[PDB]
């Protein structure tokens, strides 16, 4: 209570910051979509934003059956990496990648 | 038994009751009498 | 008076950010400034409308400029039907090669294409090169100069007219009727005469020619001989090519009816005619009231001999003179809504008695010019209440006006709000209804079961100006009737050509759809006018707050006391009904875009049964029309409605940031910006730097008109992008 | 087409009608 | 796989029946969402006799709690002190709510 | 500054005064009424406008009014 | 010198210079203590 | 997201009347309807309501009859409740018709 | 006829929709088993729709281009089924719940605790008055004449004007 002004100033900012890059990306690339200029926006075909730590933990738990986890058989989760599990046609899981898009969101 | 006819007589109590009858009357007439478009019958 | 606003003391005082933000909202109240007087209220407003005729002038003087040197206009004239008029030229640095590419398609470097119209108006009115463009643009450039001199002049000590110049309302009146109105009527039938029509019939009459080449071979001998039959004979043939002499007659006055069969529009010697006429009627009636010359009524008297002997009026007209006279609110309100119904009139008779050539042809631009108007009406109409509610506060006198037809409205304003209430309720609750009803049994696969009223009024109306298609036989339908006969004299027979032809907009076809969507449109019109009508009755008090009067047209509520008063003030009757005028007049522009584009589409069969329900307005409106819209740029590439797909997207976010003023309220941003001043104050190296207008939330009432002004540009934004993209991605 | 010299006849026009437009502004404001 | 899951079926009134979607096994329903036939198929629910004798469990427990709120307010209720008893009430919520309850789901 | 008035149907009951969040209102001696004295707005430069007094006014209309005018850094509320 | 070459020329000076000033000079005309 | 989520994927639940799905169409109409009918609550004010009451209550009262229980517009705050419970409804129900569709369709 | 229509018993519209709603539900019909519940409902859903088109078809109702019903509701007594008579019926009973509801607040307006019998009702009274609403035009014709129905203004309040 007696730090609160301090508290919301600096989660007031932290909120600013967050809106206009985050949502910013999206305007950015809806203007360059526009008037034309794809090789300038925010893509995988273009200026990247890689979410490169969520990339790094997907890899780390699709190694982990075999040595951090040894006892385990296969991953706690193909999301993270593997093969296709298919049932009855359908496509029950299979890995999720994370790129550009997925930053965009995340941040959002 | 005069409380709970008290109870009973409320306005969200009688309404409830008085919907659901006028509602149950109306399916009703549909149930038998169906697809009045007018009274052509 | 010493820092801006020097207008008023009050806010020039306060400390805070809203000190600049007020001043800019109250430049314009003149009434209320500091030390205004009423004579020089009167004449600041004179300076300030010749500014707003300069600004005028020189829109229209751009318009000209940007088409003569710029556009395709000589092109459009050579070949109207397969060219795309041009706006003005684009250059902006941000575009890539692409979207050069893609905004110069059918031309050598990018364009806007216009959908004002003015190629077809200036077409129709004898333009044919761009040098007569580029003149005009010159002449008003010019004209707006003389009325900026003028506004300048009239400010001047030895040139300010006085009150008593400013209140004489029987000169003022006669001139506008007769001069303004009559004598313009009449003028623009000689340019008629001597410019349209020859240039419709393949002959330049222009500055160079026009004192040797008289509009008609026999000249004025019939008009000065009262022989005047001879400027009717002879009119253009069905088969006249316009613009050209093939097929032409020498008439140049008619009443042809109907349309020119090549143009689909107007007849050029009909529009000539119809202004003569209206210029006799106007001049005429600009000699009813007493100037100089001993005849003539005043009309005070006029006025106060209005009262009816039994009494049901009271007092009658009594009081009204002086009321309207020292009113300027009262005024404008009466202003106002004549401009409102006269834009809904032009509105709903330009797209169906089609006046410029090759105009029902150029689909986008019909749309554009419609929704426009009726765009416009819907504010105009809101302000006439607007001044209305704010001449009840302001200068409305009790005494002066005891017991007249005025006052007598105030004894029955509970009368008058229950019963518009009732008929809003009535109209909201059926119409709602019925839709449902429809939607429902259409969802379970029962069409048969949908209630469908046929509007056998309206086809009743239409048939009795001679629409054959709904079976009645009655008066103009009717071979027998009087009416019949004697239409057929003048004007019935083209009228009946038109109104008997499907392929144009003369009294479309109707069915339950309109019936259901025309009820609809008046629950907006009946809840639009009980808000406005219970905001102006109740502007000077109510039960909740019965000094209201004493608080003015705008302020932001009276407090938590007394149960609540938030919204209370008139001004806030005028920022709810907004929003009721926006949904009123986007029902009605949906309706006409939806009808045309069914029409334009060869199939108004879609139309006829998809909108009796919600769902086929939803899904075969603006479900089915939006995709030229949304692929105007995607991953793949762009093309010119890219533009349009943006400005899409921009009135979305403009309308949902709306929402935030709308919803959130002052009090949660004021504590949020207290913690915002104390980290500036806190921060090193940036309190190097103060401001010197304390940051505060913005005020109740101007969150509420943010909030209003964000909604209403959303709304307008996306809406004229939809239709334009939509329209012009399609056909 | 609208020559070189026309639209600077043009833009000279415009620039009276802005002193004007200044010149009224300003006489407004008193 | 090839069966729709469906268990609520609705009156045919008004044409409302159109909503029995032709969801296989000699059935017409409502295609429910909520997981309900794969949560009995895990549990090894096998026939609807299991899920009656559920259901009727489940009424029981419902009279049962209706009972046990009537009788601790009106007949039963326990002091403030009994209520402030956050270690207690901790380790029985742990060991025997959550440890007995995984303990038992787990047999 | 806000303007505060005290019309003649107060009724004394010192409720606007109890009300009052920056001290503008005071009772004062006046025979007009039973209680013997009157509401009064001596101070109506600390007036924030919260309108508290209305709210805690008796009376039927308002004895006490507060209109809204000229804002200052008093009437703002501001500690900055 | 040509008239097509009068946006490229006109158009920054439109949309940059002249907003720029314009809001400068409002800055200034409402920061002035004493205007009259 | 406007076009290839919001406006591809709402074929499902536009195109669903005359079929089982039809229900979801109608569920997303009235969703909509009622998140709209929310904004009356949001943007408005109980002074302005409380005024028009007035006015009705006038016409009952020249009629003879009026509640002595009397009429109120709603308070500020329940006004905001009732306009926030009204605006989460109609969105999350035009989602909820709108998924459930969608996936019925793609399951 | 009115409106340049046709009736629906002459519309190749109208049965055309028929066909193909019968069509529709043979077709899901036609995918399970002659005797299983499905295929039951399945010809029961036919059944009526085909007694439904043909009740439209032997009514007076008139038929627009799309082969579906449209209404009269010009005031003509020979489509009177459509607005007049369900209008007749609908005053009468609206009359009627509001003659009622009126004459309940007034009756209880004198009782020991008249907000009290507006949130519980006394049912009793409320029976008894309901019974009495299918006199409600004539009991209004009778108040009105004996000047219980309208008040005066003076008796009214009103705001300042
Ligand atoms: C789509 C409509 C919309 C938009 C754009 C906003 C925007 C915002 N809201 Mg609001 N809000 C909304 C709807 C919206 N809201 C509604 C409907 C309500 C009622 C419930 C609210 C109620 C509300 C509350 C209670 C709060 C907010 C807050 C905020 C701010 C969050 C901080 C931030 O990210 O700033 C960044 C700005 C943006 C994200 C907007 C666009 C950014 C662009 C794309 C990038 C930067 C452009 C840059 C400025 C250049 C401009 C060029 C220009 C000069 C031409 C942000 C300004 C909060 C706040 O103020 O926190 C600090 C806050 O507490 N809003
Ligand atoms: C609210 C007014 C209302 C009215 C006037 C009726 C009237 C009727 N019901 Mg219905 N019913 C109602 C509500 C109502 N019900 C409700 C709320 C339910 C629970 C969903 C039912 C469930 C029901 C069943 C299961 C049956 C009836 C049946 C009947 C008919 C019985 C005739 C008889 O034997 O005596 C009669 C038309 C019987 C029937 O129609 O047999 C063919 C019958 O079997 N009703
Ligand atoms: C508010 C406008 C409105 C109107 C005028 C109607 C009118 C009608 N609807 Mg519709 N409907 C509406 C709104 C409306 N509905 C809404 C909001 C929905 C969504 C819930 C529906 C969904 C719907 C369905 C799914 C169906 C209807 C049906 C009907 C018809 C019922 C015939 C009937 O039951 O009479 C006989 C019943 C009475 C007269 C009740 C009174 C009985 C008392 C005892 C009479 C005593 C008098 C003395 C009637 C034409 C049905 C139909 O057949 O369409 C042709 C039908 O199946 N409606
Ligand atoms: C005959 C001489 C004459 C003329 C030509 C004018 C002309 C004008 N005066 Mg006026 N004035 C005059 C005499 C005259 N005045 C006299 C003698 C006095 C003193 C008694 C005044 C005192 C006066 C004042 C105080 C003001 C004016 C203003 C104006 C301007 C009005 C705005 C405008 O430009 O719209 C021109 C509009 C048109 C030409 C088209 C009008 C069409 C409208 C929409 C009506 C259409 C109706 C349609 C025909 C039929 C009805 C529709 C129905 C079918 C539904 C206009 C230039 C105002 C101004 O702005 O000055 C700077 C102003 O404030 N005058
Ligand atoms: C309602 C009346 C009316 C209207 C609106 C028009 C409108 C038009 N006429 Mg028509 N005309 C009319 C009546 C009218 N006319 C009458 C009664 C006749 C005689 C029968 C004509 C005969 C006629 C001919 C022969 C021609 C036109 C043309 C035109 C078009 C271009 C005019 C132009 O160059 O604009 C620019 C404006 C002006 C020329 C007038 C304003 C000039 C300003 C005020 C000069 C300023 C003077 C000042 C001293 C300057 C210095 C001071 C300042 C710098 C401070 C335009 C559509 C021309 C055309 O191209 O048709 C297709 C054309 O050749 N008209
Ligand atoms: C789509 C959203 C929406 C809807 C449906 C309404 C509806 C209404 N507005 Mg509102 N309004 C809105 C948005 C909306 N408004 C917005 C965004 C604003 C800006 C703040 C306003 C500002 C405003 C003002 C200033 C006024 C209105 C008024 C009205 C009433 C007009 C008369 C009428 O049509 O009665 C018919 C009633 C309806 C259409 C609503 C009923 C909906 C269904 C049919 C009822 C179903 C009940 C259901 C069976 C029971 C619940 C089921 C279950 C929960 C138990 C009507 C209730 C006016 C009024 O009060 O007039 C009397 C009025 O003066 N509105
Ligand atoms: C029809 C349009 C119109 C008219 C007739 C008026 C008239 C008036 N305004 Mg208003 N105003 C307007 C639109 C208008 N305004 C708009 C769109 C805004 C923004 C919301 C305002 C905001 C505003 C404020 C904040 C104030 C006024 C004030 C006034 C009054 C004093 C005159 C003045 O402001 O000096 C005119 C302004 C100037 C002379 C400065 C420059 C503008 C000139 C005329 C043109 C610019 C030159 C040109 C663009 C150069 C191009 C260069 C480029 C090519 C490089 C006068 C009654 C003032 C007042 O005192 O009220 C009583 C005042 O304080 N107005
Ligand atoms: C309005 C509240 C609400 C509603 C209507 C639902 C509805 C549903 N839930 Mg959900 N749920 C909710 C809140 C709600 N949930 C909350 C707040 C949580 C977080 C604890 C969950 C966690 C949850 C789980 C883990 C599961 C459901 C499932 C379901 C579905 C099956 C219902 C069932 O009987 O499964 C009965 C539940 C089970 C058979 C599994 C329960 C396993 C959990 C871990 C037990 C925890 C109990 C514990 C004592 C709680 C204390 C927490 C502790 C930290 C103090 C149904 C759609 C089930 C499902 O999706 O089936 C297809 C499912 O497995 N829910
Ligand atoms: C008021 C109507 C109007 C409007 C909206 C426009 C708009 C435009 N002009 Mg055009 N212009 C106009 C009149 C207008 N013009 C007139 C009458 C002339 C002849 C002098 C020109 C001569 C002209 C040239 C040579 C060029 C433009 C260009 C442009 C474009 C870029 C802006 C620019 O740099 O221009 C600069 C404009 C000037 C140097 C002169 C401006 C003269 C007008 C009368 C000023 C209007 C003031 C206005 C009424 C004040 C009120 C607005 C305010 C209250 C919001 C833009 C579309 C550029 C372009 O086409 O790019 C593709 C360009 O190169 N204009
Ligand atoms: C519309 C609206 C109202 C008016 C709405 C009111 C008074 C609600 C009316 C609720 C009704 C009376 C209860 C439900 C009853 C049914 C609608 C009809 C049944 C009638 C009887 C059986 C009781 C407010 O009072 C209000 C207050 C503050 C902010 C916004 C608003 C607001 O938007
Ligand atoms: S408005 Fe508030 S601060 Fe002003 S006198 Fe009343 S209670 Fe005191
Ligand atoms: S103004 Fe009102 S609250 Fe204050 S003393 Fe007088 S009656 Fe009491």
């Amino acid at each position: 209570l007696r730090h609160r002004d301090a508290i919301i100033s600096h989660l007031n900012w932290v909120c600013i910051f967050l809106g206009c890059h985050a949502f910013g990306f999206y305007i950015h690339n809806d203007t360059m979509r526009a008037l034309g200029r794809p090789q300038d926006m925010f893509s995988d075909k273009a200026i990247q934003l890689q979410p490169i730590f969520a990339q790094w933990i997907q890899n780390i738990h699709l190694l982990a059956p075999g040595t951090t986890a040894p006892n385990a058989l296969a991953t706690t989760s193909y999301a993270f990496g593997g093969d296709v599990i298919e049932v009855g046609g359908k496509i029950a899981m299979m890995p999720i990648k994370l790129g550009t898009a997925d930053f965009m969101v995340h941040h959002i | 038994m005069n409380d709970f006819q008290k109870y009973l007589s409320t306005a969200p109590v009688l309404l409830t009751l008085w919907m659901t009858f006028t509602a149950g009357f109306i399916i009703e007439v549909n149930r038998f009498f169906p697809d009045m478009l007018g009274l052509y019958f | 008076a010493t820092k801006f606003p020097k207008f008023s003391q009050a806010l020039a005082q306060d400390p805070a950010t809203r000190r600049i933000w007020y001043g800019i909202a109250t430049a314009h109240d003149l009434e209320a400034h500091d030390g205004m007087t009423e004579e020089n209220l009167y004449q600041k407003i004179f300076a300030s409308h010749f500014g707003h005729l300069a600004i005028i002038f020189l829109w229209t003087s751009g318009n000209l400029f940007h088409v003569a040197w710029q556009g395709n206009f000589e092109k459009w004239v050579s070949n109207p039907l397969k060219t795309r008029p041009i706006a003005h030229s684009i250059w902006d640095p941000h575009f890539g090669e692409s979207a050069l590419k893609a905004f110069s398609k059918g031309n050598t470097y990018p364009v806007n294409i216009t959908f004002s119209g003015l190629y077809q108006w200036w077409y129709t009115i004898g333009f044919r090169t761009n040098q007569e463009l580029y003149k005009g643009s010159i002449g008003l450039l010019l004209l707006a100069s003389v009325l900026l001199i003028a506004g300048w002049l009239h400010l001047q000590p030895k040139f300010r007219p006085s009150l008593s110049w400013f209140k004489n309302n029987e000169s003022r009146l006669n001139h506008h009727l007769s001069g303004l109105l009559g004598f313009s009527s009449l003028a623009w039938t000689g340019h008629l005469v001597h410019v349209a029509i020859p240039a419709s019939r393949g002959v330049h009459v222009g500055w160079d020619n026009f004192l040797t080449t008289p509009p008609h071979p026999a000249g004025l001998t019939p008009f000065f001989t009262g022989n005047w039959t001879v400027y009717a004979e002879n009119p253009d043939s069905a088969t006249h090519v316009f613009n050209t002499s093939e097929g032409s007659g020498t008439a140049i006055l008619t009443f042809l009816g109907g349309f020119h069969p090549q143009t689909q529009s107007l007849w050029l010697s009909d529009m000539a005619h119809h202004h003569l006429a209206i210029a006799v009627v106007f001049i005429v009636a600009g000699h009813m009231y007493r100037t100089n010359f001993g005849i003539g009524h005043n009309m005070k008297e006029i006025l106060d001999a209005h009262r009816p002997p039994g009494g049901r009026l009271g007092a009658g007209h009594v009081g009204l003179f002086e009321t309207i006279t020292n009113s300027l609110h009262m005024q404008l309100g009466l202003a106002l809504a004549c401009l409102g119904v006269a834009t809904s009139l032009t509105a709903q008779h330009m797209y169906a008695l089609t006046p410029y050539a090759y105009l029902s042809k150029d689909f986008t631009t019909e749309a554009a010019l419609y929704t426009h108007h009726q765009y416009i009406a819907g504010f105009l109409m809101v302000g006439a209440f607007a001044h209305g509610a704010i001449f009840f506060v302001r200068d409305y006198d009790p005494e002066l006006n005891k017991n007249n037809v005025l006052a007598r409205m105030l004894e029955h304003k509970e009368a008058i709000i229950s019963h518009l209430s009732w008929a809003s309720l009535f109209l909201g609750f059926h119409t709602l209804g019925l839709y449902i009803h429809n939607d429902t049994v259409v969802a379970f696969g029962q069409p048969e079961k949908q209630i469908l009223f046929e509007p056998l009024f309206a086809e009743y109306i239409q048939a009795a100006s001679g629409k054959a298609v709904y079976q009645f036989n009655v008066l103009l339908a009717s071979s027998t009737s009087p009416a019949t006969a004697a239409g057929n004299q003048v004007w019935l027979p083209g009228w009946l050509e038109a109104i008997n032809n499907p392929k144009t907009d003369l009294f479309l076809k109707i069915g339950p759809g309109d019936f259901l969507v025309h009820h609809a449109i008046a629950l907006g019109l009946h809840v639009t006018a009980l808000i406005l009508v219970k905001g102006a009755l109740d502007a000077r008090g109510s039960k909740l707050m019965p000094d209201k009067k004493d608080f003015g047209y705008s302020f932001p509520c009276d407090g938590p006391g007394r149960g609540g008063t938030c919204d209370i003030s008139a001004w806030d009757a005028f920022y709810l009904a907004m929003f009721w005028m926006l949904n009123t007049i986007g029902w009605v522009t949906f309706y006409w875009h939806w009808k045309h584009m069914t029409i334009w589409g060869g199939n108004p069969g879609q139309f006829d049964e998809s909108s009796n329900y919600i769902m086929g307005w939803l899904r075969d409106y603006l479900w089915l029309n939006s995709s030229p819209l949304i692929n105007g740029y995607n991953p793949f590439g762009m093309n010119n409605l890219s533009v349009w797909s943006w400005m899409f997207l921009f009135g979305h976010l403009i309308w949902a940031t709306g929402f935030m003023f709308l919803i959130s309220w002052r009090g949660y941003w004021q504590e949020l910006i207290e913690t915002l001043v104390w980290a500036h104050e806190r921060t090193p190296l940036a309190n190097l730097i103060r401001w010197r207008d304390k940051p505060v939330a913005l005020s109740i009432v101007q969150a509420r008109l943010v909030g209003l002004v964000h909604f209403s540009v959303g709304y307008i934004l996306t809406y004229a992008a939809f239709v334009i993209a939509s329209t012009s991605g399609k056909f | 087409m609208i020559t070189d010299f026309q639209v600077y006849i043009a833009l000279m026009a415009a620039l009276l009608a802005s002193v004007l437009a200044i010149r009224l502004g300003a006489t407004l404001y008193q | 796989i090839s069966i729709k899951q469906s268990s609520q079926v609705v009156w045919p009134i008004v044409g409302q029946e159109i909503l029995n979607a032709d969801v296989g096994g000699n059935f017409q329903g409502i295609q429910t969402t909520s997981g309900w036939f794969q949560m009995w198929r895990a549990e090894g629910i096998t026939s609807e006799v299991e899920l009656y004798w559920t259901a009727i469990g489940g009424l029981a427990m419902s009279a049962i709690m209706l009972f046990a709120g009537w009788f601790h307010y009106h007949k039963a209720a326990p002091k403030l002190e009994w209520f402030q008893n956050a270690e207690s009430m901790m380790n029985h919520h742990l060991a025997g709510l959550l440890g007995l309850g995984c303990l038992s789901w787990s047999g | 500054s806000h303007t505060v008035k005290i019309y003649d149907t107060c009724i004394g009951c010192t409720q606007c005064v109890r009300a009052c969040p920056t001290d503008v209102l005071e009772m004062v001696p006046w025979d007009g009424c039973k209680s013997g004295q009157i509401a009064s707005s001596p101070r109506v430069e600390d007036c924030v406008g919260c309108k508290r007094c209305e709210t805690a006014c008796p009376t039927d209309f308002l004895s006490v009014r507060v209109y809204l005018g000229a804002e200052t850094t008093r009437s703002l509320g501001l500690a900055y | 010198m040509a008239a097509s070459f009068l946006p490229s020329i006109l158009v920054p000076l439109v949309g940059l210079i002249f907003p720029a000033f314009s809001m400068a000079l409002f800055f200034l005309y409402v920061q002035t203590d004493d205007i009259a | 997201w406007l076009r290839d989520f919001l406006w591809s994927q709402a074929s499902q639940v536009i195109q669903s009347y005359g079929s089982a799905s039809s229900a979801y169409g109608l569920i997303f109409l009235g969703a909509h309807f009622i998140w709209a009918f929310s904004l009356m609550f949001l943007f408005s004010g109980r002074g302005y309501w409380q005024e028009l009451i007035e006015s009705i209550v006038w016409a009952h009262n020249k009629l003879n009859f009026a509640p002595t229980i009397q009429p109120r517009a709603l308070s500020i705050t329940q006004g905001r409740a009732v306009g926030l419970a009204h605006y989460l409804l109609g969105g999350i129900g035009t989602t909820w018709a709108f998924f459930l569709a969608r996936a019925i369709s793609i399951t | 006829e009115i409106g340049g229509l046709t009736k629906c018993s002459e519309s190749a519209a109208f049965t055309k929709r028929l066909n193909a709603s019968v069509k529709k539900l043979e077709q899901r019909a036609s995918q399970y088993e002659a005797d299983s519940p499905p295929a039951l409902a399945l010809k029961q859903q036919v059944e009526r729709t085909q007694a439904r088109f043909d009740k439209y078809s032997r009514s007076e109702l008139l038929c627009g281009a799309d082969g579906l019903p449209h209404l009269v509701a010009d005031g003509r007594w020979s489509h009177a089924a459509e607005f007049i008579l369900p209008g007749f019926g609908f005053i009468y009973i609206s009359g009627w719940i509001g003659w009622v509801g009126r004459k309940y607040l007034r009756a209880v307006s004198t009782s020991a605790n008249p907000s009290e019998s507006e949130i519980i009702i006394n049912v009793p009274l409320a029976l008894k008055i309901m019974t009495t609403g299918y006199i409600w035009p004539i009991s209004a014709w009778q108040e009105l004449i004996s000047n219980d129905l309208v008040a005066v203004s003076e008796e009214i309040t009103v705001s300042p004007r």
